[PDB]
């Protein structure tokens, strides 16, 4: 096209700028958390900002790449979705997770969209007058083994397996709550597992169960995103677990 | 249902079975070759008939599955294998066709093989072949044939096959070049000439 | 030359907003009340008509009440001139999708086509975002009744009753006020909306002339977009001005 | 709307024409050729829902260019309000069909509308590659479609009742699918008045 | 084109199906364990019939389809809608330089009525229907069908129409085909038949 | 099939035509007008195959159009030549339009023949459809190549009904189109040669041979 | 205002300089050429448990019998790891044949200075990738161990390290190694000058080793053998 | 010949909201020459100011006052060059209808197709708007119709409007003259009053251009028919 | 194989015989295009290092196209690859022209005759269509097993040991080429002039023009 004016250019910092502007943005807000479990991967965001009278059936925050890819997106200001953004990276996302699975037979691994994932902020660094989105990606996946995965991504587009991690608002603060909740039994028990996620949304600010929703991918069966009325029994029987061990 | 590359199914193994031959079914170009190729260790394939064709799709497969497999530390299956070759193929059809791999690897629902045809076959089945005259071949089989056999049992099952298929074959300048594949591993058992295992056996 | 004339406006804040979308949401807050509420047996979207002469031919159908589909309806808050070719885009984009699927289009589906577009602008190119944030109403099969709501980046939301223009704070929490997650029918439906529209706007007796109403009921397993006439529109506002008639006492 | 070759999927409108009302029949029908085993799905369109056009044999063209002309019909309908006539769309045809090359899309049209919500009626049917004709006669149209359109001709009194019509039009089709063997079973007939359309069900072998 | 076999015999107690496993090229059979129906989604159904390579060719690109409908609506997608979706992608391939017609065979899930079948014709036609047959075979079975017709029909019934078909396309039939795969689908599962 | 001619006479263009338009030797309508009117400086004469020379007619009229507006001269006949000659060449010589383009320029009037071949023809006084050879040969018979307009006028009808009487393919009205470059006068009957037998009696039926099982509107 | 473009009266591009300083902001690769055979050696430098340390990678294939250390922005170099893959596998379409390290590491540098920040193709760069890739594989020509520069200038070396301690590294690797230091002595003299950069002793969770040795395909070294030299530095 | 094209911001949004351009083509068009569009229901009526100051011009075929297309014209106000552009794309677009439907193109449907190009030059770059408004007129389907689009790329629908040099006054002027249920006459009578009541002053038949819009169609009187009124009104 | 007319035909007949690192090939010296022979000098053969000789023969406009781009491949192989041209560089461009001949029915035969830029003989056969073997025997024209059949008998000594009870040294393949050539006039009626043989060593080219006999 016409427009090739510069949004990027490289730093003597070492550094992209628009990299670094979309990784503070996801410091200051939108807490997405993802535990990894045994049977189950479950990730969860907090913030649809259900104020009563809104809509939460048909609003997707997490959106099903595949049927055994899924990811939970954060990166917030005060246009506080960033949907559009991440709206992109879905689409192009989906596209790609079913193409992988007709040329190669394999169900798509997460290890293969987090590739994709680094070369897409990448490919919008390089061409003329074109900006990296702001988005980070909690992908949560399945493999060829049917092993559960959870991947975590940056805006840069580099790539790290964990078992448990928290970003938005004190990455490293939800996190090292979070690490004593892991525990050996916590990752063997599914429903261990799906109170794992809702239990560091919670360190942030607590109660709302429309506020959180999360979706849950159990082996290589399609995504199931959970009803907020499963949330809110669940936020209620969390509460009284912090009691018990304290 | 026809030779040039054909793999029947056990457990423990896939049987390998080919044939060196040179252009046509009326001569031979040569007498010295191989045309038995190792795209990848995962197994072996080669043809014949129209020769710049197997070769180019057989590369493309092999192009896309080993960067793959490499590249991403996870193990390409039957299935992987199948389906880009399929994909190449139709597209590139009209610019000479006669592919004719046999496709094998073990996977998570347990051990896969797809036989893999220029027209665009995919099957799966007790034996199957493709290219030629294995076609009357896959009859006497299927009778000496378990549903798996041991690699071992296999090994005596093929020297008995063929023995009879030289006296009734009366394609000469060939050699039958054995593997048997265990896994993602491929081994070369022996490289017996079709004269020599009439009279052995 | 080039660049230093380009204001890097294309440019991500360390906050992590666009400025032109932020820029763009104030272009629909100078601009007309547009609301829709969630009804159980039709949904109902309420626009603010800005044309009123003695002179009007009434060329269109409304200028701010589109018929999309032959089973989507929207109104406008924003500027009539990005409206007038988004609406046409909007058309495209409902009926291709009618021709394949064959059944009432997703009010999710219908904002998330022209999301790409929205935010290819603001990102990259240098390209004014579009100056009009859309509510859809609808019915698909799959949700029954529905309304979404599109930002100037294609951002998304599905909303129950929400409402964006002028005095848009006022007009979402008076609404939250008396219902809250669809708590009332088609009827009373209408009679909220214009009560809303009246208190935010101007005239504080309303006309047809000052509103216009647009209706979207499922009737014998098919939808039926309809622009209500102004006929039935002055109903409407005699049930809403009565009921305010009785607060005061 | 319009469709490929003529008989290859069946298909045949005839209209009959009263001073109120138009009537066509046609079977309802559908399958290749001769064999006719299903009878579930349409060939008529409305582009109105009181002006009708039907293209008339295979059904893949029916549906694929059916839709994709849907999609600009509404757009011109929603844009100017007085929604497209029915002169407007027999010319529309012509050219949205001349323009492919590749799978020739030749229907033989039969248009039956009233115009707009007015009460003037219209009737026309079209040649394969269909250069548009301005009529207000009777019209019968299929691959045989001067068959249909001489009988048409002779059978009415003038301008029979619209009930005496559809009796009449339906034994119409009945005789015709004796006369070729692309389509038979089956007969629907709609009335297709100014402001409703009655749709009758009329008796098949 | 037609001269595959199938049958597929709609009710709302089951929906049977059956296809024979027979795709052969030479004078032998390629798939001969190789089930002809093809899974989409978990309870949906596409059954690719015409010539043996152009049928594994249609599924391929199908199963991405209504797969992602899938993951797009946050729902199960609508059978009316799929099937449709289904017609305009065949319709799209045929104008593509190789020339496919193709039989698909819809099976899903609806709103109503139950569960439902809808039937389609390599005239690339589709059409809401009960009774149907699918190949050079769909002309004599349709025929059985409408002679006793049940759409509510219990299985022992199904087994009935079934076996007076089997022993005819034993014999009267070209054929004969003791290798097939036979299943009846409920609502939740894939269930299997006997096979005579 | 169609018989069609215009003229260049002493006065401006007379157009003469039979009215029916046929898909192949076949009738596919008994109504409308054979010789079709556009813009008002242009009337075009059809003949030969009907679907290659009605769209043609039609093209070219856009195209034309453009031309006249930004130009702001008449139309030039020899103009219309060159324009469908292009057209023609782009489509590939496909079907069979012979073509008759008449208009008034600011000098005399100017009619052309235009056959499906993509020639630049200039004629004489030319007839077209059926044989090109055919219908041309007739001019060079009545005409005694120059008269007064109004007896050219009676000489085209005439000369024109003979062709109709000949051909049974032409049937209905025949239709005289006078063009000027801003007057179109479509007199419909210039002469009726033949007509049908009324359709009075019917052939209509009470329902005992098809019955109605139904009479309901859908919503 | 003035461009990036420019050059300056130094002699150099304003782009290119930074994009040095852009592998200087990194983490530090050491890639050894001994002719036992080649190993690279890199440091996760984790920074908590719960990450799991076989998914953090900065050793990534460009072929089957060719690794490939990175540095400086791990997402800039990924980027050219994909393309190499393709080229890779191709070159064994044509040749029938595995490819180079030569060969991968000229193509690749064609790339790396295109830039033209205005009036330039959106298939072609705006600025240039920040990031030194060593290249370290046994090919059939034997251990070649090439060092790829973000300026486009490739050098063949025998010992080079890049990242945060790349000056400092790269001279303390002259002295320790040649090519009378054998292959494990290369891993053990990688090992000491790697600590300064890190912020923590030597670990098997805080390295990752691979080497490919001749007759041998790529070995991912496996928690055994990283553990072995862990024991002796 | 060996360029790319520039596209820049100044044609995103400023702060304030209102994007900055618009408002400097609504401007433009406030300087241009008076134009009034009066639906009568009888037919359509334009009338324009002729003249461009000088009367050494021939205008005995160059306009002001143009058809498209058999009974759809434009009439415009503000910039010269601009107009002559939108006339010809118009045409093209109305010709490319004709074709397909064998109507020329509605007002309706003609203005949304004319916006996405007043569109295309404010939201890219390297660009800037029309300053033209248009009248569109056309008597179609039964009924005449009176359109306007204004430069940004909206269109409004009015029965009575007024534009350029006192486009405020001659609103008002129509509002009081001209009521509803009037005929075509009358309706001509008052365009040329407007006219005066948005310039003042002397006229000639060389200051003024009529066209009157029918089904028959949109035609621009010849000089003499258009001294005959001057006489009428005062 | 198939007769002339895809292409122009330009006859000729190549036969090639592997020792251990001592190959030698023959064709007929003749530029043909037409039924006769234009002149007796040809430059089907080229050398492109005294490593590696390729001949193409049969259609001239075919053997100039693909002979002159076998040096493009060689110069291209030296600077990228660091492998001198050989044996590589024969597996390469057989690929390339096979598929390019071959929807269009090939009618030439190029044969790579070399030595390994890592050492080992290697006698290369494309039919036509792209393979690639290592041989001991070669019969290379539309008579592609009319030679063939003397250097399995001779060379390979299978059922044969008056050619050799072992196989060929250097002095008796040399030998050897001046009687094949003598021989092949008798059968094949497709020849005029004078038969070449070029006998490719990794030391020497040899050079001999030998008349029809």
């Amino acid at each position: 096209m016409s427009y090739d004016r510069a949004i990027t250019v490289f730093s003597p910092d070492g550094h992209l700028f628009q990299v670094e502007y979309a990784q503070e943005a996801v410091k200051k807000g939108s807490t997405a958390v993802g535990v990894r479990g045994r049977d189950i991967v479950v990730l969860g965001v907090e913030k649809k900002s259900v104020a009563k009278l809104q809509d939460e059936r048909t609003v997707r925050k997490i959106c099903a790449l595949d049927d055994n890819v899924c990811m939970a997106f954060a990166v917030v200001a005060s246009v506080s979705g960033l949907t559009a953004d991440a709206r992109i990276v879905i689409n192009r996302a989906r596209v790609e997770c079913q193409s992988h699975r007709l040329t190669v037979g394999d169900p798509v691994t997460v290890e293969y969209i987090t590739r994709y994932i680094a070369s897409l902020k990448q490919r919008y660094t390089q061409s003329n007058g074109r900006r990296p989105f702001g988005i980070s990606a909690l992908i949560v996946g399945f493999d060829f083994d049917g092993t559960p995965r959870l991947y975590q991504t940056d805006p840069s587009g580099t790539y790290h397996a964990w078992k448990a991690n928290a970003i938005g608002r004190g990455a490293k603060s939800v996190r090292e709550f979070l690490e004593k909740n892991y525990t050996d039994d916590a990752i063997e028990t599914d429903d261990l597992t799906i109170k794992l996620v809702i239990k560091a949304l919670l360190e942030v600010v607590q109660s709302g169960g429309k506020n959180i929703e999360l979706a849950v991918m159990r082996r290589d069966q399609p995504l199931k995103i959970l009803s907020p009325e499963e949330i809110e029994k669940y936020v209620a029987e969390i509460e009284k677990e912090k009691e018990e061990n304290e | 249902t026809t030779t040039l590359a054909f793999k029947f199914q056990h457990g423990v193994i896939v049987a390998a079975d080919s044939r060196a031959t040179a252009g046509p079914y009326i001569a031979s170009q040569t007498v010295k070759k191989v045309i038995e190729i190792n795209p990848y260790l995962l197994g072996t394939m080669a043809g014949g008939a129209a020769d710049c064709s197997f070769w180019e799709r057989l590369l493309a497969r092999q192009c896309r599955i080993y960067e793959l497999r490499n590249k991403e530390r996870i193990s390409v299956a039957a299935a992987s294998k199948l389906l880009a070759n399929m994909v190449y193929q139709y597209k590139g059809m009209g610019l000479s066709m006669g592919t004719m791999i046999c496709g094998w690897d073990k996977r998570g629902p347990g051990l896969y093989y797809v036989d893999s045809e220029g027209n665009r076959i995919s099957g799966t089945a007790f034996s199957v072949g493709s290219g030629s005259v294995y076609a009357f071949g896959v009859m006497d089989r299927g009778y000496s044939y378990d549903l798996q056999v041991e690699e071992a049992y296999d090994l005596a099952r093929r020297a008995i096959y063929q023995a009879t298929y030289r006296d009734a074959y009366s394609g000469g300048a060939v050699n039958l070049y054995h593997v048997r594949e265990d896994g993602w591993i491929r081994v070369s058992s022996d490289n017996v000439a079709d004269l020599h295992d009439k009279y052995t056996s | 030359m080039s660049r230093r004339y380009d204001s890097r406006t294309t440019i991500f804040s360390p906050e992590g907003r666009l400025y032109q979308v932020e820029y763009a949401m104030e272009a629909i807050g100078h601009a007309g009340t547009c609301l829709g509420i969630l009804a159980n047996d039709g949904v109902l979207l309420a626009a603010e008509r800005r044309n009123i002469h003695k002179l009007l031919d009434e060329v269109f159908f409304s200028e701010k009440i589109y018929k999309l589909n032959e089973d989507m309806a929207c109104s406008v808050a924003g500027i009539t001139s990005d409206a007038n070719v988004l609406t046409n885009e909007l058309r495209l984009i409902a009926q291709r999708y009618l021709l394949q699927y064959q059944e009432p289009i997703p009010c999710e589906q219908l904002v998330t086509a022209l999301c790409d577009i929205k935010q290819a602008y603001t990102q990259f190119g240098g390209k004014r975002p579009f100056g009009v944030s859309l509510l859809y109403i609808g019915w698909d099969k799959h949700y029954g009744f529905q309304l979404y709501q599109s930002d100037p980046s294609g951002n998304y939301g599905g909303w129950k009753a929400t409402c964006i223009g002028n005095n848009s704070a006022a007009a979402v929490s008076m609404l939250k006020q008396d219902y809250k997650e669809g708590e009332m029918t088609l009827k009373s439906a209408l009679a909220l909306a214009v009560k809303v529209l009246n208190k935010t706007m101007d005239v504080s007796k309303l006309s047809a002339e000052k509103v216009e109403i647009a209706t979207l009921t499922r009737e014998n397993g098919k939808t039926v977009i309809r622009v209500l006439k102004q006929k039935e529109v002055e109903q409407l506002i005699k049930k809403h001005e009565e009921e305010e008639a009785k607060a005061e006492r | 709307m319009s469709v490929m070759s003529y008989n290859g999927g069946a298909v045949m409108a005839m209209k009959g024409k009263n001073c109120v009302a138009i009537a066509a029949d046609r079977r309802f029908g559908i399958q290749a050729q001769m064999v006719t085993t299903d009878f579930q799905k349409i060939f008529p369109m409305g582009d109105r829902l009181y002006i009708g056009l039907a293209g008339l044999a295979t059904d893949v063209q029916t549906v694929a260019q059916r839709l994709k002309f849907r999609l600009n019909l509404y757009e011109l309908k929603e844009g100017r309000q007085i929604k497209p006539y029915t002169l407007m769309s027999m010319v529309a045809n012509l050219l949205y069909e001349k323009r492919f090359g590749p799978y020739y899309t030749e229907p033989v049209i039969a248009g039956l509308d009233p115009k707009t919500f007015k009460p003037f009626i219209c009737s026309l049917d079209l040649i394969g590659c269909p250069m548009v004709t301005d009529d207000f006669v009777v019209s019968g149209t299929c691959s045989e479609q001067m068959y249909g359109m001489c009988e048409s001709l002779w059978e009415p009194n003038m301008d029979p009742e619209h009930l005496f019509e559809t009796i009449s039009q339906a034994m119409l089709n009945a005789v015709d699918r004796d006369a070729v063997s692309g389509m038979g079973v089956i007969v629907h007939i709609i009335e297709k008045d100014k402001i409703t359309t009655r749709t009758l069900k009329a008796r098949m072998d | 084109m037609e001269y595959l076999i199938g049958i597929q015999g709609p009710d709302y107690v089951l929906v049977a199906s059956d296809r024979v496993a027979a795709s052969n090229i030479v004078q032998m059979k390629d798939d001969h364990d190789k089930m002809f129906k093809m899974s989409e989604k978990i309870l949906l159904l596409c059954v690719g019939e015409a010539g043996d390579t152009v049928q594994f060719a249609e599924y391929i690109q199908k199963n991405v389809q209504l797969y992602k409908m899938r993951n797009g609506y946050e729902l199960s997608p609508t059978a009316a809608a799929n099937f449709t979706r289904r017609n305009l992608a065949d319709c799209l391939r045929s104008r593509t330089p190789y020339h496919v017609n193709l039989l698909l065979a819809g099976y899903d899930e609806h709103e109503g009525p139950a569960l439902y079948y809808m039937d389609y014709l390599a005239a690339l036609a589709k059409a809401p229907f009960a009774a149907h047959g699918y190949g050079a075979f769909l002309t004599l079975s349709i025929l059985d069908r409408y002679y006793t017709p049940t759409i509510s029909r219990e299985r022992a019934v199904e087994l009935l129409r079934k076996c007076l078909e089997e022993l005819q396309k034993r014999f009267i039939l070209n054929l004969p085909t003791f290798s097939v795969r036979v299943i009846d689908k409920d609502g939740i599962h894939n269930l299997e038949n006997i096979t005579f | 099939t169609t018989i069609a001619g215009v003229v260049y006479k002493d006065g401006i263009v007379l157009g003469a035509d039979t009215r029916a338009t046929e898909g192949m030797v076949v009738a596919d309508k008994n109504c409308s007008k054979i010789h079709f009117i556009s813009p008002n400086i242009y009337c075009c004469g059809a003949g030969t195959a009907a679907d290659t020379d009605m769209t043609t007619q039609l093209i070219s009229s856009n195209l034309e159009l453009h031309s006249l507006t930004t130009g702001r001269l008449p139309r030039v006949v020899t103009a219309n030549r060159m324009l469908k000659q292009m057209l023609f060449r782009y489509q590939g010589y496909i079907g069979a339009a012979l073509v008759l383009g008449g208009v008034d320029v600011t000098g005399p009037h100017l009619y052309s023949i235009y056959p499906h071949g993509s020639t630049d023809k200039l004629p004489y006084v030319t007839m077209g459809s059926g044989s090109l050879a055919a219908m041309a040969v007739f001019e060079d018979k009545f005409r005694p190549d120059m008269e007064e307009e109004e007896a050219k006028k009676l000489v085209s009808e005439a000369i024109a009904a003979g062709i109709f009487n000949d051909l049974g393919s032409g049937s209905n009205i025949d239709l005289c189109v006078i063009s000027k470059s801003k007057l179109d006068f479509l007199r419909p009957y210039s002469v009726p040669n033949k007509k049908g037998t009324r359709f009075g009696r019917y052939r209509c039926e009470k329902g005992t041979t098809a019955v109605l099982t139904e009479k309901v509107t859908p919503l | 205002d003035r461009g990036v473009n420019t050059f300056s009266p130094e002699g150099r591009l304003f782009q290119v300089e930074y994009a040095i300083e852009g592998h200087k902001l990194g983490s530090t690769a050491i890639g050894i050429q001994t002719s036992e055979g080649v190993c690279l050696a890199v440091e996760k430098r984790i920074t908590s448990p719960l990450m799991e340390p076989s998914s953090i990678e900065k050793i990534v294939e460009i072929d089957a019998h060719i690794g490939c250390a990175m540095s400086g922005l791990i997402a800039d170099a990924k980027t050219l790891i994909d393309k190499a893959r393709v080229e890779t596998q191709n070159h064994w379409f044509t040749y029938n044949e595995t490819m180079t390290v030569e060969s991968v590491t000229q193509a690749v540098s064609n790339l790396a200075l295109q830039f033209g920040e205005e009036d330039a193709d959106p298939g072609a760069m705006s600025r240039p990738f920040g990031v030194a890739l060593l290249f370290g594989g046994v090919d059939e020509k034997g251990p070649q161990l090439f060092h790829m520069d973000p300026s486009g200038t490739f050098v063949q070396c025998d010992a080079r390290a890049i990242g945060s301690a790349s000056e400092g590294a790269q001279s303390s690797l002259q002295e320790v190694y040649h090519k009378s230091t054998t292959l494990k002595e290369a891993i053990k003299s990688s090992l000491i000058i790697l600590k300064q950069v890190m912020e923590e002793k030597l670990n098997a969770t805080n390295i990752e080793l691979a080497t490919v040795q001749p007759g041998q395909n790529f070995h991912m070294f496996t928690k055994e053998e990283l553990e072995e030299v862990i024991k002796d530095i | 010949m060996a360029e790319r094209g520039y596209s820049f911001s100044l044609t995103t949004f400023s702060p304030s909201g209102k994007l900055v351009q618009i408002e400097y083509a609504l401007a433009a068009v406030a300087g241009g020459a008076p134009s009034v569009g009066i639906k009568a229901a009888n037919g359509v009526v334009l009338a324009t100011e002729k003249k461009q100051k000088s009367i050494l011009y021939d205008e005995r075929s160059v306009h002001k006052v143009e058809p498209i297309t058999k009974h759809i014209g434009l009439v415009y106000s503000g910039m010269g060059p601009d107009y002559r552009v939108l006339v010809h794309r118009a045409r093209k677009l109305a010709q490319q209808y004709y074709l397909v439907y064998q109507e020329p193109i509605p007002t309706a449907q003609l203005v949304q197709r004319v916006a996405s190009v007043m569109q295309e030059y404010t939201q890219s770059g390297g660009v800037r708007p029309f300053g033209v408004s248009l009248l569109i007129c056309g008597w179609n389907e039964g009924r005449p119709y009176l359109f306007q689009s204004d430069p940004s790329g909206a269109y409004f629908a009015w029965k009575a409007t007024a534009m350029g040099k006192n486009y405020v006054n001659g609103k008002t002027f129509l509002e009081k003259r001209y009521n509803e249920d009037l005929e075509l006459e009358d309706a001509i009578h008052t365009a040329i009053l407007t006219l005066k009541e948005s310039f003042e002053g002397q006229m000639t038949e060389d200051n003024i251009e009529v066209g009157i819009c029918n089904e028959a169609g949109f035609r621009r009187l010849t000089p003499t028919e258009v001294r005959d009124y001057l006489a009428a009104i005062a | 194989r198939f007769s002339p007319y895809a292409f122009n035909g330009g006859t000729v007949l190549a036969i090639a015989g592997e020792d251990f690192s001592i190959v030698a090939s023959d064709t007929r010296l003749s530029e043909g295009f037409s039924i006769h022979t234009r002149d007796s000098p040809k430059c089907y053969k080229l050398t492109d290092k005294t490593v590696i000789g390729c001949s193409g023969f049969h259609g001239d406009c075919l053997t100039l196209t693909k002979i002159i781009e076998a040096r493009l491949k060689m110069y291209k192989h030296s600077n990228n690859k660091a492998m001198t041209t050989g044996a590589i560089a024969a597996m390469l461009s057989t690929i390339l022209y096979s598929r390019r001949f071959f929807p269009y029915y090939v009618y030439n035969i190029i044969e790579g005759l070399d030595e390994e830029g890592k050492g080992a003989v290697y006698s290369f056969d494309p039919v036509g269509s792209y393979q690639r073997d290592s041989f001991k025997a070669g019969g290379s024209a539309s008579a592609m097993l009319q030679p063939l059949l003397d250097n399995q008998v001779g060379f390979k000594n299978m059922q044969n040991v008056e050619h050799v009870p072992l196989t060929l040294d250097r002095a008796m393949r040399l030998v050897k080429d001046v009687f094949i050539s003598a021989a092949e006039r008798d059968v094949y009626t497709g020849d005029a002039l004078r038969i070449c043989i070029v006998t490719k060593e990794g030391i020497r080219e040899e050079t001999v023009p030998l008349r029809k006999d």
